[PDB]
């Protein structure tokens, strides 16, 4: 089918340095008419893929000279000359010389910025939710770096292991940082027969937990 | 101004079939081949088929022969994809893209992607709550607060701050899934005194149940 | 030389 192959699976890279994705094919990608039709695509997180280079080496419009494609016959490599924040994404290589048109695996370009530490914000359960039989303590650990962060909730001085529900962002385009929501959902009552709440993160920026904490006796 | 514009987001019972549409504006429709690609969500893309709108000519991947059937309307520049006989496995994002006819020079400009969720479940509309900053605040440096979109099925839901104008500062998180239903959260960091002062509303749309909610973050 | 609508003239 023209088994497409990209390497690396992931590419940790730093702002300003070179980056070089590589893609190789099972068949010769040069179609009889003489043209190698291997194309490279970028899918930023959440957006839809956009075209970067189209016949092997020629760039699509409005596409910085930092990007260049190159290669021959079964071997094509893509290069970013000085990586920038806006190049976060997965890069796809694909062939359209042979039907079925096949795509690569995708290489995940990861930016490798200097550290950052979280902006933890506790949120007590709103009054619309406490009306309806359940309450939820929400927490947002923001703009951090690097992504291994650890969150432990403690209700009134003790560790809670339940109905805990973490969501993690993708590295940020404009500033290369990760982020996280941690939601604890209680019943109304198990919210209410307790007075203290604590969201605590473990990291590298600080040896101590970045404890934020609040008390049910809100008024 | 070259826009390829897709159908939306759909919840489908297994065994059912779907017509996703891709609508083109701004270019000469028939000067370009429309190509349909699938994507399961955290993985590579795969090709599904080709239609030439001006001639009616359809070609497909063999994995999709007889599942997919591509049709185009010349009278009003829409191209369609009918997925027949649905199953768990067809839950994916399906894009379409334009391919020039006289010369292959890549898949030019792609639509937004229709997210199609195949499932036996019932839709449930989300109850939005306002997430308001605690007491000992309105200070330091900037100000945080948020939106909790709890209790819903199917994804997608769309959150927005001040209808788009509050655009720098957000962090909409990937919606996690607890028991058969979704909890989407989202935060914003305003300047330490501009939210009390002037104004912020979470706007949420759950298009698949027609539920739309405007909830303002109010100080407690 | 020339076979289908589905294919770029190019090819």
């Amino acid at each position: 089918d023209v088994v497409m192959t990209q390497t690396p699976l992931s590419l940790p890279v730093s702002l300003g340095d070179q980056a070089s994705i590589s893609c190789s094919s099972s068949q010769s990608l040069v179609h009889s008419n003489g043209k190698t039709y291997l194309h490279w695509y970028l899918q930023k997180p959440g957006q839809s893929p956009k075209l970067l280079i189209y016949k092997v080496s020629n760039r699509f419009s409005g596409v910085p000279d930092r990007f260049s494609g190159s290669g021959s016959g079964t071997y094509f490599t893509l290069k970013i000359s000085r990586v920038e924040a806006e190049d976060l994404g997965v890069y796809f290589c694909s062939q359209s010389t042979h039907v079925p048109y096949t795509f690569g695996g995708g290489t995940k370009l990861e930016i490798k910025r200097a550290d950052a530490a979280p902006t933890v914000s506790i949120f007590p359960p709103s009054s619309e939710q406490l009306t309806s039989g359940g309450a939820s303590v929400v927490c947002f650990l923001n703009n951090f770096y690097p992504k291994d962060i650890n969150v432990k909730w403690k209700i009134d001085g003790s560790e809670v292991q339940n109905g805990v529900l973490n969501s993690w962002t993708d590295q940020d385009s404009k500033d290369s940082t990760y982020s996280m929501s941690s939601t604890l959902t209680l019943t109304k009552d198990e919210y209410e027969r307790h007075n203290s709440y604590t969201c605590e993160a473990t990291h590298k920026t600080s040896t101590s937990p970045i404890v934020k904490s609040f008390n049910r006796n809100e008024c | 101004q070259v826009q390829l514009q897709q159908s939306g987001a759909e919840l489908v019972r297994p065994g059912t079939s779907v017509k996703v549409s891709c609508k083109a504006s701004g270019y000469a429709f028939t000067n370009y081949l429309i190509q349909w690609i699938k994507q399961r969500p955290g993985q590579g893309l795969e090709w599904i088929g080709v239609i030439n709108p001006g001639s009616g000519g359809t070609d497909y991947n063999a994995n999709f022969k007889g599942k997919a059937t591509l049709t185009a309307d010349k009278s009003s520049s829409i191209v369609y994809m009918q997925l027949s006989s649905l199953t768990s496995d067809d839950s994916a994002v399906y894009f379409c893209a334009r391919d020039f006819y006289d010369y292959d020079v890549g898949f030019d400009y792609w639509g937004q992607g229709t997210t199609l969720t195949v499932s036996s479940a019932k839709t449930t509309a989300p109850s939005v709550y306002p997430l308001a900053p605690v007491c000992g605040d309105t200070t330091g440096s900037s100000v945080t607060l948020g939106c909790l979109v709890k209790g819903y099925f199917p994804e997608p839901v769309t959150l927005t701050w001040n209808s788009g104008s509050l655009s720098s500062g957000v962090h909409t998180f990937p919606a996690v899934l607890q028991s058969d239903l979704y909890t989407l959260s989202s935060s914003v960091t305003v300047t330490s005194s501009t939210w009390p002062s002037q104004s912020i509303t979470c706007n949420v749309a759950h298009p698949a149940s027609s539920t739309k909610v405007d909830k303002k973050i109010e100080p407690r | 030389d020339n076979p289908a609508s589905t294919t770029n003239k190019d090819k």
